[PDB]
């Protein structure tokens, strides 16, 4: 339900 | 090289659905997302949503949930956004953009990438082709006068003053799209006060889509 | 999710410009910065808080501390004049662009706006319509806010305003319209167009009984 790209681009 | 090519502008009536296409060529990294971003005239960028094109997982902004669908057609290398129940406020430029990271085999690291389409203007209006009404903006050192070019569709209108002989101090503004679904603009010129009542000032308005030509004489007021 | 930016920032050529971006999730989520010029798509100038893209000049830098991300443009050049947007997400994956900042690279001294307010013409009233036209000209920088009042009451309905456009003399002009019915126009004592530019407000007022 959640793409890995969310974390790849924003998780500090 | 990578390319993003969007479909052309479209006029849509209120209540209908707008479909915008974005051909995304050359994006083979697994971590690639195609996002949609809109921008109304003079307004900030507004992120609408995106799709992970490797697994088709979507993320829609809260304001568009229930109205927005983002799809990826792998066989055609085509991304789409579909916005339903269009309203006047949905008039905007809609952008597609590809974001993500590449495995940079050259340096051995990763590289973030960021590419944008040219944008697609979606105009939401129920209007049919309509010529403008031209109303004088009368003046009473220098004096400002002009013409109001009201309620036309579609764009554009051109304006000249005194058949092009008057150019100095002239400013023709960009149009605004009104809640009626019709455009309106103004053209003004600053002239010496001493010329009012002696020099004739006429604004020449052309609206080709309605085959409309209007010459309006702008006369000073005594009040 | 909301990211707050100053509406406008001015910088002298060769001096340092700083554009802030306030968001509650910036301690956990990266900020991106985009530059947008008139009629063009935005262009990435900073990714992942402080990383400079390969094609972006070295005078562009950025940082993030606390709930504030800051874009810094050292030795500002005329080509750096543009709108700037930060971009990030929150802990529930709500992406957002910031409110945006118009960066002016000062090319001339401040010029105060000249405001001319036109009442509805008799021709338009004959057509059962009424438009007040507020002409704003010869101001610099090109950032203004316009507010309309009827009988000292703020008027939000029926107002449309153009984004400032450059004049031939290199100053800026803008236009604002208040659309009313002929009955509305006659049934109020006065109407005011209020133009705020660089922290100073200029006002023009018209009255139906005047003409």
């Amino acid at each position: 339900k959640r793409s890995f790209i969310e974390d790849l681009l924003f998780n500090k | 090289e990578v390319q993003l090519v969007q479909s052309g502008p479209e006029v849509k009536k209120p209540g209908t659905s707008a479909r915008v296409s974005c051909k995304a060529s050359g994006f083979t990294s697994k971590n690639t997302a195609l996002q949609w971003v809109r921008q109304a005239r003079g307004q900030p960028l507004e992120w609408m949503g995106w799709i992970d094109i490797s697994n088709y997982i979507t993320n829609y902004a809260q304001k568009f949930r229930g109205r927005l669908t983002i799809t990826w057609d792998l066989s055609a290398s085509m991304a789409y956004m579909e916005l339903s129940s269009l309203r006047s406020e949905d008039t905007a430029v809609y952008y597609c953009a590809a974001v993500g990271k590449d495995d940079d085999v050259l340096t051995g690291g990763n590289k973030y990438f960021d590419h944008w389409g040219q944008g697609t203007l979606v105009t939401v209006s129920s209007a049919s082709t309509k010529g403008p009404s031209v109303f004088p903006l009368a003046p009473s050192g220098t004096a400002a006068l002009g013409c109001l070019v009201k309620d036309y569709f579609p764009e554009p209108v051109t304006v000249s003053w005194n058949s092009g002989a008057l150019t100095s101090g002239v400013h023709t503004f960009p149009a605004v799209l009104q809640s009626s679904g019709l455009y309106s603009l103004s053209s003004v010129v600053t002239v010496p006060s001493s010329s009012l009542g002696t020099q004739t000032y006429i604004c020449n308005v052309n609206h080709k889509p309605s085959n409309t030509k209007v010459d309006k004489r702008v006369e000073p007021k005594s009040c | 999710y909301e990211l707050t930016q100053p509406p406008s920032v001015s910088v002298s050529p060769g001096q340092t410009a700083r554009i802030t971006c306030s968001g509650d999730a910036l301690p956990k989520k990266y900020a991106y910065w985009y530059q947008q010029k008139s009629g063009q798509a935005p262009v990435l100038v900073i990714h992942e808080d402080d990383k400079r893209p390969s094609g972006i000049p070295g005078r562009f830098s950025a940082s993030s501390s606390g709930t504030t991300a800051t874009l810094t443009i050292s030795g500002a050049q005329v080509e750096d004049e543009a709108d700037y947007y930060c971009y990030s997400t929150d802990t529930n994956d709500n992406h957002a662009f910031g409110s945006g900042t118009k960066l002016t690279v000062l090319s001339q001294p401040k010029a105060n706006p000249t405001v001319t307010l036109f009442p509805p013409s008799s021709e338009e009233l004959q057509a059962n319509k009424a438009t007040l036209v507020c002409l704003i000209s010869d101001f610099y920088p090109g950032a203004v806010t316009v507010a309309w009042k009827a009988d000292s009451s703020p008027v939000k309905a029926g107002v449309e305003t153009t984004t400032p456009s450059k004049q031939s003399n290199n100053k800026y002009a803008a236009s604002s319209y208040l659309s009313l019915t002929p009955e509305q126009w006659k049934s109020h004592r006065s109407y005011s167009c209020q133009v705020t530019h660089e922290g100073s407000t200029v006002e023009k007022t018209v009255a139906p009984t005047e003409c």
